[PDB]
């Protein structure tokens, strides 16, 4: 998945 | 700007429409011509602020990714280049249309803790898209202006807020991917999210159930990219 | 406009990347540019014209029927007419924008049956998105615009193109969709899918493994309408 | 649902 900001 | 001739409630209460209509855009000048009036923002204004600038810079961003991807490959006529050169621009447009927001004045007028680390994480966050797609004579300066608000907000929100905080731990969480992806300091990041989750774990104890789910929602993402980077 | 300086073919290809990128509001400018070129348009570049303006007056549409919802429940300050005026004033512009290409000069350079309809059912569409907000002295003219433009196409498709034809099923779709919901005929409209869903249906046998699923794709938005619908 | 077009 894509990193979480 | 065009803003200035409405009340400040109601383009509070427009951004509030815009959001649920997802026209992130109008939320932006509506939130943009409601900083402008020169009035400290009250902490949900600071959120519908945050979200709509969060969401416009959110679709750019994803559209440079693509684009990028796609001009990448070409490289292994102009019009790739060209139209992510546009994108871009409109995306620094809009990162630097926040920082000019928290620097005149949001940041020093704002004197409670709650409010000044959130506009410092806001600054870092918005150097840090800048730096997404920085390359030259000045990216290293756009990287350090990114810590340097990161680091600052990271010392209030330690002296002045419990581990718990939601905004603390979202500062933790964005400090985090900052040192990953940008800075190249992949361990430093592991560690500060580990150290951000298990402080915040030791304190759960003191808090309400609704505080717990708003706490423990954003753990979770520090245990998400956790499990993506080890 | 501000398209005039590049080249049809960069405007083509930079529209296919914002496609790409769901940058659909660039997508529509450029494809606008190239409209304005003054060539006509491939059966391509028909479908980037379509889909572009499509999904921006999609989400301007989506919007309107959100704070509409929000104003009349209010009407069980102006803030709220307002802001549903403005997206509105904004959505009839972008429906004003397509119905002036079409009409300068896409549907008289039109002599292919295939280009011709799909223009006419494209017609028919804005002047129908026009309808949906339509409330005073010529909404009427307005829906009959609407109904004139579907009219002919149906005519010219059911002459010249076969029953499976996707545009002209699309018409066909959105042609009943008017009836139900606009003209207040849900019996023609239902007639009309059911007429329409046959025909296709008899006439599958006819084509290839991917015409028949270009055609079955648009047979069900036909059935799922007639069960909604009865 | 929402009808199709
Ligand atoms: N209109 C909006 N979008 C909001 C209005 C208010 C608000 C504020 C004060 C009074 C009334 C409403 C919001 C409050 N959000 C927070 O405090 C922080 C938080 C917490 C959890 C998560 C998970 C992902 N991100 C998160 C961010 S958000
Ligand atoms: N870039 C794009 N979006 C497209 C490029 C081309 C294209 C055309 C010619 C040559 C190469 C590409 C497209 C072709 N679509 C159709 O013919 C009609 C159709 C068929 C099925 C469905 C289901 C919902 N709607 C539908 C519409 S769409
Ligand atoms: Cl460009
Ligand atoms: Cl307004
Ligand atoms: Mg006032
Ligand atoms: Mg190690
Ligand atoms: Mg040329
Ligand atoms: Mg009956």
């Amino acid at each position: 998945r894509r990193r979480q900001t | 700007g065009a803003m200035g001739s409405m009340e400040r409630a109601s383009l509070i209460q427009k951004a509030k429409l815009a959001e649920q209509a997802e026209r992130y855009e109008d939320m932006a000048a509506f939130m943009k011509g409601a900083v402008e009036k020169g009035e400290e923002l009250s902490c949900e204004e600071r959120n519908l602020l945050s979200v709509a600038y969060k969401n416009v810079v959110g679709g750019q961003r994803a559209a440079w990714r693509v684009l990028s991807s796609i001009e990448q490959k070409s490289n292994e006529g102009p019009e790739v280049r060209e139209y992510r050169e546009k994108v871009e621009t409109e995306l620094q447009g809009v990162c630097d249309t926040v920082l000019g927001l928290l620097d005149s004045h949001l940041i020093k007028e704002a004197g409670d803790a709650e409010s000044r680390v959130f506009y410092l994480k806001m600054k870092g966050d918005y150097y840090r898209y800048l730096a997404e797609v920085a390359t030259g004579d000045d990216k290293k300066r756009i990287i350090d202006s990114a810590r340097s608000a990161y680091q600052e907000a990271m010392d209030i929100s330690k002296k002045e807020m419990p581990p718990t905080n939601p905004i603390r731990l979202g500062l933790a969480l964005n400090f985090s991917v900052f040192h990953y992806e940008i800075a190249n300091s992949p361990e430093e990041a592991i560690s500060l999210a580990k150290t951000t989750f298990d402080e915040a774990m030791a304190d759960l104890h003191t808090l309400s159930e609704d505080s717990y789910k708003d706490s423990t929602l954003i753990m979770q993402l520090l245990r998400d990219n956790l499990t993506l980077w080890t």
